């Protein structure tokens, strides 16, 4: 078990870690969240009481450092940084729990949501979309716009997802334009599992990554890039059985997860009525179909 | 973006553009087999991309064997005209290639602009205009080249005959369509107009009888007439 310091918590802000948050009042004596689960990535993240818009956020992992927040009041916001003195951080984290001024990280025994969740997220990939190479841990923002997005301003502060275009050179070959158009398959399997992402683990992990972004902060051009992946997917005829099976329950936890009010705006009716129902995978996606029907019929 | 009324114009400026209408490219007849049945027996067809400002037409005529083993031919068609119309484009030397291609139906804006994935400086755009191209197998002349044709073939008109001689690009493309569109609405009446004085021939190089500038204002009339007279007759007015 691993944990977060806080130097102190100066404004009255809604803390989040993972999937669960919790209310802190303008300097309340808060001091960090103890009992990180070893072994995954996590997202600690905020919104301040006075400015509703723009929810920000670190993703990190306790392995990688021992890493803590300090409000700065020159910028106005919970920052993340990195003790080296490893002995001077025990000393702070030891002294705070003995003063029990830390929340526990409230994982439930029987659930594995936040497994579920970021099964194929990991750290060194996310620090690829996120280049900030001196820290550790990654900041992300309601307002950072993707390369995509930039293409159609500052590349320092952008989401470097693999860029997916279906009308494209990379996505067609010359000769098949019909075939590849209508069949995905091509550009799924060859250009983008054997030749950008190697494996399905980090095409799964970059659309997990992106799922996440989408709904802790509400990053619309993440919302997009989870989508097109999706959509790459279902509209492709051949796809491993082990990346079927395996994206149904990826979705079903996604789709589990998401605020029932936020249905509207990240979820795009055209990709999942086409993957649901039109598509080669129709029929391959019984879980994630099963709990959008029961959940958002409406979107359907 | 889309081409409507208000940026009609835009059409004889000299920015070179194209129509490309595919309603004919897969043209069959359905028929009942022994057994009852119905069954479709494809017929050649043509894809109709026209210059609007010059009266140049690039008629290329899709013969039945391209169907041969084919399925969903509806679909295939749109990716077989797109697949020719970039073909066009790419024979053409670079000052003639056009600048925009306007597709009549915006079921072809996605294979043509895949297909023209080589160009992206030609925009492809879709039309809010009720474009009546459709009619052009009830040209004689279109209709003879296409149906006789063995192999595929591309065959070369201005469709506008010698009129851009004696009248604007705007006035030759309004008389075109209000020819097609009064064949369109009823190609019998529209037929009887343009030849019942047989004293006024079609040249051997041309598609359109050799009227007169007064009798090409009768002519206008009486295919306006036609057209009104239709529409009571369609919804009892």
């Amino acid at each position: 078990m691993n944990t977060v310091p806080f130097t102190s918590a100066p404004i009255e802000v809604t803390i989040g870690i993972d999937q669960y948050s919790f209310n802190v009042k303008e300097n309340q004596p808060f001091h960090g969240i103890k009992d990180i689960p070893i072994g995954h990535v996590h997202v600690i993240h905020f919104q301040h009481a006075d400015n509703s818009s723009m929810r920000y956020g670190y993703w990190f992992d306790c392995r990688m450092g021992n890493f803590y927040i300090q409000y700065d009041p020159k910028d106005g916001l919970y920052k993340m940084m990195e003790e080296r003195d490893g002995a001077k951080f025990e000393n702070i984290v030891h002294n705070f729990k003995e003063r029990q001024m830390m929340v526990s990280y409230p994982k439930i025994d029987e659930d594995d949501t936040w497994y579920n969740l970021t099964e194929f997220v990991q750290m060194d990939k996310i620090r690829k979309i996120v280049r900030k190479d001196e820290n550790q841990f990654s900041y992300v923002d309601s307002s950072m716009t993707t390369v995509q997005e930039n293409e159609l301003s500052d590349p320092a502060h952008s989401l470097n997802y693999t860029v997916i275009n279906f009308k494209s050179r990379e996505a067609i070959r010359p000769g098949h334009e019909m075939e590849d158009f209508l069949d995905k398959s091509y550009y799924l399997n060859t250009v983008m599992l054997q030749g950008i992402f190697k494996n399905s683990s980090n095409y799964f992990g970059e659309l997990q990554f992106a799922f996440l972004n989408a709904m802790f902060f509400g990053n619309y051009g993440s919302s997009l890039q989870w989508h097109a992946m999706i959509e790459l997917i279902c509209s492709s005829a051949t796809v491993p059985k082990h990346m079927l099976d395996k994206l149904d329950e990826i979705l079903y936890y996604q789709i589990k997860t998401l605020p029932e009010q936020y249905s509207d705006i990240l979820l795009n009716e055209r990709v999942w009525n086409i993957c649901l129902y039109s598509s080669f995978q129709k029929n391959s996606l019984h879980n994630t179909e099963k709990i959008m029907e029961n959940k958002y019929p409406e979107l359907l | 973006g889309a081409m409507n009324s208000s940026n009609y114009a835009e059409l004889f400026n000299n920015d070179i553009k194209l129509f490309v209408d595919d309603t004919n490219v897969y043209r069959v007849t359905v028929h009942k087999t022994f057994e009852g049945n119905v069954a479709t027996k494809a017929i050649n067809g043509c894809i109709f991309t026209l210059n609007p400002k010059t009266g140049h037409l690039f008629l290329k005529i899709i013969h039945t064997s391209v169907w041969a083993g084919q399925k969903r031919l509806s679909q295939l068609a749109k990716w077989k005209t797109a697949e020719e119309v970039s073909a066009l484009v790419r024979s053409l030397p670079k000052e003639e290639q056009p600048k925009q291609i306007i597709v009549t139906r915006k079921a072809m804006l996605d294979p043509l602009e895949v297909h023209m994935l080589d160009f992206p400086n030609i925009a492809i755009r879709p039309t809010e205009l009720r474009l009546p191209f459709s009619a052009a197998m009830s040209i004689d002349k279109l209709s003879d080249v296409v149906m006789k044709a063995t192999e595929p073939q591309m065959v070369l008109f201005n469709i506008y005959d010698d009129w851009l001689d004696r009248i604007s690009s705007y006035t030759a493309f309004s008389r075109l369509t209000l020819l097609l569109r009064a064949l369109k609405t009823n190609e019998e009446s529209a037929k009887m107009i343009l030849l019942s004085d047989p004293t006024i021939t079609i040249k051997s190089y041309h598609l359109w009888p050799s009227f007169t500038d007064e009798q090409w204002i009768t002519i206008e009339s009486q295919m306006r007439d036609l057209i009104l007279t239709e529409y009571g007759r369609k919804y009892n007015v």
